Formats: C-alpha cells, structure tokens, sequence
C-alpha cells in the first residue's frame, strides 16, 4: 500500500508482474 | 580402410582446422591459400574440377511440439503456495408434514463441505547458450543465423509441451495405479470384455450418482453422499493406442460420431502408458558415465554426490544405469488392457507463465548469451468427479 | 453455493424419483399384454429394435386402455411419433443396443438414437416400504441426519 | 414462490431459507407401452 | 512431550514440504493433496 | 505415531482455538499471539 | 497410426543422422501429413473395416 519509492529497480518491477508475452504452443 | 588421395588427404589435416584456432590462447594469423582438387572424389562434376563444393540450401527443420493437455491450463498470479478446493454436500428434499413439533422451524441446519487441500506446483527452468563469433562460420547468410537463434528458442518452448504432457499422463497412471480406491475400479477379462466395460462405463457418466467420486476420501465426505454430474464435453478416456485402435473399430463408436460428440477426440491415447520413472529409494549419484547421459538430455546442473529424493520424476528412460537399478521403478500400467475414463476437469492444472524470459546474461568474454526460461506449473486431480479404472488386476 | 446445491439435489431427487416410478410401475402395475419376455441379449435386442417400429403404427393392442374406467369394452387406437419414443434400459444394454447396424442407419438421416434411449447404471436407489414400522435407534437417526433429513425423531 | 422469506434468528445470528415446491408425478394408461423382460 | 493428533503428524511429515523441491536436483511434480482437518486443533471454527 | 515438534505441538493445542470461543459463555478475549515456525515440518520454504 | 500424433523419440530415425547418436529428438506429426504406402490388395482390406 505505501510507495515511497516504490517502482524501484529491477526487483520492485519484478514483483509488479511483467509481460505474459510467451504461452505455450497448443492453446 | 585407407585412401591415398590428394583432397582427403587435405580434408583429414585436423592442424588447419578452424576449431585449432579457438582451443589455443595462441594460433595462426594469416592464411596462405590451399590447392583445391574434386578430380576423382566426390564432390566431382563434369565441368570445373577445381571449385570448393557449394550450398544449394541449409533447412531448419523446427516441429511444432504440442501439449495435448493446453485447453485445461488456468492460469494463476504465483502468489502463496496453497490451493483448496471444497464442494458441498447433498440434502435430500424431504417431504413436509403439518403435524409436527412445529418448534423445529427454529432448528439449525448448516451445510457440509467435503474439501480437500493441495501443496505447491514447482518451478522448471531451461537455458541454451548462443554465441556470436564461431557459430557464425557455418551459415553463409544472417538469415539463416537468425533463423537458427529462433529455432533453439522455440524448440525450448515445444520441450515444454514434451514436458507437460508426459507429466500429465504420468500423473494420470500413478493416481490410477497407487492412490484410486478399489471401488472406482472395474476388473475386465478379455478385450472385447474391456471394450464392452469402456463403453458401458461412458454411458456410466452422465447420471447423478454418488458412486463413482472419490469424495470418501476427501477431507469431510466420510459420511454423507456427494453426486456428481458430467456432460459428454468433458468426459476423456486414458488408453494405449493399441487399444484406442479396438475402441474406435466397433460399431459404437460409429453411432457416437453420427450426429454427436467426436469419439476419436475424446480418446487420449499414448504408444504404451509411461516414459516418466519414479524414485523409491533416495540414492545419490556417483559415476562420471551417469553424469554426461544427464548431460546429454540438458539436465546441466546436477553433478557428483547430488542426492535424489523419494518420488522425484525424470521424464526420460533413466534405469539402464548401474546406480539407478533397483533404485527407480516406473509409473507403467501393469496388465496393459487399460483404460481410465475420467472427467476432465478432475485434473486441477494451472500454470504460471507470466515472464518467461528473464533478461540475458551476456558474457563477453567468450560473447555468448544466455537466455533463461522459467515457468510455474501446478499438476494436481480433484477428489470430487467421476473417474472409472478398468483394468485385469 | 449452498443455495445453488440446493437447486440441484431438487433435480437430483426428482429425476432418480421418476425413474423409480417408471419401474414400479412396469414391475407391478403393468399388464402383462404389453409384457413381451426375451431368452438372450440379442434376442432382447432384436425384440427392443422390432418393439420401437412396433409402435409409430394404428393400433389398439398397446395402450393400457382396458385398466382405465370405462375402456373396458370397445377399442381406443393410438399411435405414436418417435420424436415422444423414450427407452428406459440400463447402461449395459444401452451399450448394446447403440452398438449394432440398426442404431448407425436410425442415427444416420433420422432420429438422435442415442438421446431417446435414457439409462442409468442399474434402475433403483430409491427403495420402498412394505411394512408399516418406526424408528427406534439413534444410529439411524444420525444416518438420516447426514443426508438432510431433519424432522423425522 | 419457492423462495419463501428467510427467518433471521438473531440471537446466532444465523438465518435460514426454506425451499418449497409441490410435484405431482403420474403416468397415464392411453400411451404405447411395452416392456422386454425375462420373467 | 508428543501429540497422537493426526493432522499434527500431518504437519510433523516435512518431506512433503516445498522446501525438499528445490533442494533437490529432481522432485516429484504432481500433488494428490491431503485430507485436512480442523479438529482437536487450534484451527477450529464452529460451522465448517 | 508420536510428533516432538515444535510446531506440531502449537498445532495440536486444542485450547488455543477458535472453538473454545465460542462452545462456552465466557472465554478469552485478548489475544497475545504466538511463535510460529516452519522448520523441519511441513509448510516449510528456503526462504522466510 | 495413432502411435503417431504423439510426443516420442521413438520412431524416427534420428540415430543416423550425423549428430543424433546420443540425446533424443521428439517428433509429433498430424493427421494432415500422415501417408500409408501399401497395395492395392490391402487398401481394399483396410478401408474395408468399421474403423
């Protein structure tokens, strides 16, 4: 809830879950 | 045998080789040039006897490679470990009568919920090492280079699905082998007994009946009955295609694909059930010969003195190994007439697939890159629908 | 959740007690002129598969007008189509019945052979009483207390 | 109107709905019959 | 002293736990789950 | 069997739960809070 | 057929290739490129089956 500085490095950006982009292939 | 020939002569001399120049801190500069000859080799044609020998094409052949069992693929946010499931138990309306203690409108009656609670998935990983300076000798274009970098990424991504669906399907003989209850389970004599039995147990499903769950061994459903319900869209047949092939060839099967389901997609069938071997005692591993066979299948992180846990899963043919005999049995249907007619959605699966590509590592000293590929995937069964076994043990 | 079950044990409960009706119904009730008795499978197969086409016709020889009030003497004629033609059998033998030459040429160009045949596993959970008792143990209460049944003490 | 109204009991604050329909199940004799038996 | 408590031999039974799949090179990969109860624990509510 | 874990033990403790709030007219009403660990018991991650 | 259309490094022959001696290679293959070669006295047999 509190931010600070919260979009931080590559971490802090990593918990703000990145880019499903890549699926497996069937479906 | 032995040639005395002035080209293969030439081709055997492993000291001008490209490879002399990339195993040795210090090597040859400057190229002098060599004499070229096709005259009575290959490599020979009827004009120009002195050309090297050139590339009509070079053919990336990259399959496709699917998981059969994608469409059952949630897909969750990787945020806690455990997920529970839980369904509610069945009341059976009673008749109303006018002459009663007329106070018992003050009574309680709380439902039941038969639940049942699931571990963690595990996460997989994967990588491959692509340079930039000495696989570049061997593909005359940059297209077929960066078709080459393609091709190593999505041949990662299909191995997956390799991965995944033998996964599933071994998960699906182990359950039926070791944890199904002996109530679920039907005892055939003969094939065509089998079949008979298949194709009464489908018409089995689709009835409201408590019989044929496992909600006995849920947490709450000791006492009580829970019926279950399945449609025709979700009902899925586990079998050997040696038996898919006897299944299919019988005249039912004939009036169940005129005007109506597709028979031969509801039957997931496989060469012979199991390549995926389990561990049952927790060994280690000591031979060199063992490591590089690991190798071999990419498994790079495993080295001597590495212990193996009971019940961890291998997905390839592993028990041809000194140390892994006795050691590892396999998840294999014993008495291979077989068939394991579930519901579909029994099988509780999802998958984390949100950033799978994790940023490269470059390493510029040798410039070789390496990407990584990481997934979640939980592989569990619900308790709570219909499954039927039909076995001859 | 709860209230949906409570929808759904309704239908539960009314389609095992209809299927109950329509076999006690045929074990006793039944006259035993639309009573025809088989030896084998496939004899009860073909006769089921001549018994379907023995219907769709003119004929007063298969309703059960002689047990209604006044229909005692005279004929009534009824015929039937096949989109109301319902079996009721059991899985074993509708796993027969659909697999034999005569259910692909009904399935093909005609009538969905596979939902006019309705079975179960076997006909009956539902049970009756004989004897007129009551109930004395407190085991059995707490036996229908687990299926819902509250009022009964 | 098989949803009567609920009865709150706040003491437990624990309410309780009731679910009431009437079914009249029957079969009439004027319909094609035929039952293939071995008794 | 010990407990006879079932579900606390449940938790008690740690080589089912998350932590022995990533101290190994292998696991297992699939879950059939446990029955888990409440009773005679510090987990118990009234109704469920 | 028989379980000398430390968190087994918090586990079993019947005395502690939610139930004994509310099987009785008076009971409990502030909560100290309690020591709970993971380890060599299930429930247990490499990290926290 | 049917043990085609399924993930297995079984049944091709990629143990001579050049480089395929040691790993494996899994090959799937729809319906939509799987060819029987045989006679004509035995495609009236196959064909003649309730498959």
């Amino acid at each position: 809830m509190y931010e600070g500085n919260n979009m931080r490095s590559m971490m802090g950006t990593s918990y703000e879950d990145s880019r499903l982009n890549k699926r497996t292939e069937l479906n | 045998q032995s040639t005395k020939n002035e080209t293969a002569l030439l081709v055997a001399k492993s000291a001008k080789s490209a490879l002399q120049d990339f195993n040795h801190d210090y090597s040859k500069s400057w190229t002098f040039g060599d004499k070229w000859d096709n005259s009575n080799t290959m490599f020979e044609t009827f004009v120009n006897k002195y050309l090297f020998p050139k590339i009509n094409e070079t053919l990336l052949i990259d399959i496709a490679l699917g998981n059969r069992f994608n469409w059952l693929a949630k897909e969750q946010d990787f945020i806690g470990q455990y997920s529970e499931e839980y369904v509610i138990m069945d009341t059976v309306p009673i008749n109303m009568d006018l002459s009663k203690n007329e106070e018992l409108m003050l009574k309680r009656n709380y439902p039941r919920m038969a639940t049942k609670l699931y571990g963690n998935g595990i996460v997989k990983k994967q990588k491959f090492t692509l340079n930039n300076n000495d696989t570049r000798f061997n593909f005359q274009t940059l297209a077929d280079a960066t078709n080459y970098a393609l091709g190593v990424y999505k041949k990662k991504i299909s191995d997956i699905n390799v991965l995944e669906e033998k996964e599933m399907r071994a998960m699906l003989v182990d359950y039926s082998l070791n944890q199904l209850s002996e109530t679920n389970v039907r005892k055939a004599t003969s094939k065509e007994d089998l079949a008979s039995k298949v194709f009464e147990a489908i018409l089995n499903l689709q009835n409201n009946s408590a019989k044929y769950n496992e909600v006995h061994r849920a947490s709450g459903g000791a006492i009580g009955q829970y019926t279950t319900v399945s449609k025709l869209k979700d009902i899925v047949i586990l079998t050997t295609d040696s038996l898919k092939s006897y299944l299919l060839d019988t005249k039912i099967a004939n009036t169940f694909q005129i005007a109506g389901i597709d028979f031969t997609d509801h039957v997931i069938s496989f060469d012979d059930l199991g390549g995926v071997f389990k561990v049952t005692k927790e060994f280690k591993l000591q031979n060199q010969d063992s490591i590089d066979f690991l190798r071999a299948y990419g498994d790079y992180q495993s080295q001597l003195g590495d212990t193996i846990p009971v019940g961890a899963v291998f997905t390839y043919d592993v028990s041809k190994l000194k140390e892994f005999t006795g050691n590892v049995e396999e998840i294999k249907p014993k008495s291979d007439l077989y068939a394991f007619i579930l519901d579909i959605n029994s099988i509780k699966y999802k998958r984390y697939t949100k950033g799978m590509l994790k940023p490269p590592f470059h390493n510029p000293e040798f410039d070789e890159v390496t990407h990584w590929i990481h997934y979640y995937s939980f592989k569990a069964i619900s308790p709570f629908f219909n499954k039927i076994l039909i076995t001859d043990q």
